[PDB]
This record gives structure tokens, C-alpha cells and sequence, in this order.
């Protein structure tokens, strides 16, 4: 029961306009998990997250988020570490998704 | 108002 | 969308050494969190998570907090019993979960009652729709099932589901009415993306809607047709979703997206606008 990930912005992205970067992690079990938002491969500090919740199928879900400003060149991603994964799972932010 | 399992058996 | 509902999602996670498990209880009204208890808090108490719950006085919060203290001990003893049923190593990491709740019918009475448990994220034992019989999911759960059939545990849960669950849900719907009736309609738009030689992806976005219930569709010349993402939180209490289709270059205007949401007087129809 590996974590499912979606990485996306709160509002349609526009370069230079302040927004929020979200990483929605769900469908995982057990509940302990490490989720990081990355900027050009480096962990962003002070990322906020929702409190622990679980779905009708028993699996847990969390939202991690931070304020950010989309740019042409900065590469944003979500990195998840979980006991069900053999390695870190990295999902790049794509403003079209 | 949540359930009270205490009035009944544990697993 | 659908029947009014109340749910309590409870979890206990065992911890190492002599440390007691972490216990978390989350309540929902119509799929929105409205109360929470967490044993890891500085002062553990049930707290109002929907602000309309502050209509409840101190006696309410004391009573619910005392109940959570009882649940925490029920989960602790139950985890210890499960360890013996599965002959597992003690002092380890283990998870026990419960879901309970009620859906209401047109007469404000119980439509469907829910009472089920999971161990290590897998079904363990559940009360059937009849609120009289149990479904044991595996062989260890047969031990619990026999014990509970003999002690009449189903009768206790049936009384809670048909009584208290329904009565308190009705009270919360009344107190939360000003918030619970406010809907946020989806704002929709279609984006166009390079796909291949001769093909384009059209993606229909629905953003900033509440409640989460939504339908996104794509039609070709008025006939039904598609990649869908799971509905996801925007982070502000509203939700997002998109639906995309692969379309031949030059035929983009033949496709329409339709968005169905309870906040809308009528469904939205839109197309790619070059």
C-alpha cells in the first residue's frame, strides 16, 4: 500500500505570481511518513501539513504545502519516504497537471 | 457524539 | 451530495517500550472534519475543528473527552489481545482502526449504520447492514466474533447507531446550518497541450469547489466519451479536479466539457477557446 502522490498549485500558475505548492499524499499504510517539498533538489524548511486522517479503505492521507512563486527555471518536486517504498519517490511539479 | 465501545467487549 | 452523514474515524498506533499507544479520533459531518481528539496533545481533549461547534458548552467537551479516555483504553487492551491472536512480537509497531457512523433517511431516521475495525490496515471485523450479525475477515477475527456474538455486543452498537448517532447528527446539522448550506461553485476552464503529431490533449479543469462531490465529462459532437485525477484539496477548504482527452488536431471545437456540481444552478458547458 504505497503512497499515491499529486503535486500541484492552489491556483493556476503564472510566472512571478505568488501561489501555494501542494503535495497530496494518500492511500498509504502504516501512518508514519516523511514528505518533503524540494526546490532545485533541496528540501524546503517550514513546510506546513494537515493533521493525520484516513479514508473509508483505511488508508491515510495528508496535505503538505508552502507558499511559493512559480518561475520559468526553478524545479519544484515532492519527495516521499515510506516503509512500503524501496527508495524515495520523487514527483515533479508540472503546472499543466 | 462518538461511539462508546467501553460498555461492550474488547477485541 | 447524498444523505447527511456522521462518521468517527479512530486510530491507535502502538509505541515502543512502556509507552502507551497514540490514539486519534476524528469526527466528520457531511464529509467535513468537525471535531478531533489526539492523545499526543499537551492537554488531550476533544476540540472543535468546525467553528460552529463552539456553540457547544463546556459539559459537551468534558463528556466527549471522558469518552475518548475510555476509547483509548479500549484500543490499548484490544491491541494487546490482537498481538496474542496473531502471535506477534511485543514492543513493536501496530495499528488498530475503527470507523463508525450513520447516514440519515428522509424521515430523519437511520438509513445505514456503520461499525467496522481494521488491524494493520486490513479488515478485521465489521457489523453487517442488519446491525445484528458480524463479518469476521480472517481467522483471528473468529475469536472476537465468537466472544461478541455470545456477549451481545451488536445490540449495544445498533442502539448507538439508531439513537445517539442520528440524534447528534441532526443537532450538528442544525448548529452548522449557516456554514453547511454555503456551497462554492467550480470555476472551470479548458487548457490545450502538445501531445503528438496530429494529436492534442484538452484538459478540463474544475477549481475551488465545495463540497468535494463533482462530475466531469467530455463529449464528442454531444455524445459521451479520458484521464481523470482523484479529487484533491486546494488547501483553502475547496477542491480541484481535472479530466483530459486526446483529440485530433483541427477537431478541438467538436469537444465539450460538462461540469456537474450542487453549487451550480445548472451544469457548466465549455470548450477550448483559442
Amino acid at each position: 500500500r504505497t503512497p499515491k502522490i499529486q503535486v500541484y498549485s492552489r491556483h493556476p500558475a503564472e510566472n512571478g505570481k505568488s501561489n501555494f505548492l501542494n503535495c497530496y499524499v494518500s492511500g498509504f499504510h502504516p501512518s508514519d511518513i516523511e514528505v518533503d517539498l524540494l526546490k532545485n533538489g533541496e528540501r524546503i524548511e517550514k513546510v506546513e501539513h494537515s493533521d493525520l486522517s484516513f479514508s473509508k479503505d483505511w488508508s491515510f492521507y495528508l496535505l503538505y504545502y508552502t507558499e511559493f512563486t512559480p518561475t520559468e527555471k526553478d524545479e519544484y518536486a515532492c519527495r516521499v519516504n515510506h516503509v512500503t517504498l524501496s527508495q524515495p519517490k520523487i514527483v515533479k511539479w508540472d503546472r499543466d497537471m | 457524539s462518538g461511539p462508546d465501545n467501553g460498555a461492550v467487549a474488547v477485541l | 451530495m447524498g444523505p447527511h452523514s456522521m462518521r468517527y474515524f479512530e486510530t491507535a498506533v502502538s509505541r515502543p517500550g512502556l509507552e502507551e499507544p497514540r490514539y486519534i479520533s476524528v469526527g466528520y459531518v457531511d464529509n467535513k472534519e468537525f471535531v478531533r481528539f489526539d492523545s499526543d496533545a499537551e492537554n488531550p481533549r476533544y476540540e472543535p475543528r468546525a467553528p460552529w461547534m463552539e456553540q457547544e458548552g463546556p459539559e459537551y467537551w468534558e463528556r466527549e473527552t471522558q469518552k475518548a479516555k475510555g476509547q483509548e483504553q479500549w484500543f490499548r487492551v484490544s491491541l494487546r489481545n490482537l498481538l496474542g491472536y496473531y502471535n506477534q512480537s511485543a514492543g513493536g509497531s501496530h495499528t488498530l482502526q475503527q470507523m463508525s457512523g450513520c447516514d440519515l433517511g428522509s424521515d430523519w431516521r437511520l438509513l445505514r449504520g456503520y461499525l467496522q475495525f481494521a488491524y494493520e490496515g486490513r479488515d478485521y471485523i465489521a457489523l453487517n447492514e442488519d446491525l445484528k450479525t458480524w463479518t469476521a475477515a480472517d481467522m483471528a477475527a473468529q475469536i472476537t466474533r465468537r466472544k461478541w456474538e455470545q456477549s451481545g455486543a451488536a445490540e449495544h452498537y445498533k442502539a448507538y447507531l439508531e439513537g445517539e448517532c442520528v440524534e447528534w447528527l441532526h443537532r450538528y446539522l442544525k448548529n452548522g446550518n449557516a456554514t453547511l448550506l454555503r456551497t462554492d461553485s467550480p470555476k472551470a476552464h479548458v487548457t490545450h497541450h502538445p501531445r503528438s503529431k496530429g494529436e492534442v490533449t484538452l484538459r478540463c479543469w474544475a477549481l475551488g469547489f465545495y463540497p468535494a462531490d463533482i462530475t466531469l465529462t467530455w463529449q464528442l459532437n454531444g455524445e459521451e466519451l479520458m484521464e481523470l485525477v482523484e479529487t484533491r484539496p486546494a488547501g483553502d477548504g475547496t477542491f480541484q479536479k481535472w479530466a483530459s482527452v486526446v483529440v485530433p488536431l483541427g477537431k478541438e471545437q467538436n469537444y465539450t466539457c460538462r461540469v456537474y456540481h450542487e453549487g451550480l444552478p445548472e451544469p457548466l458547458t465549455l470548450r477550448w477557446e483559442p
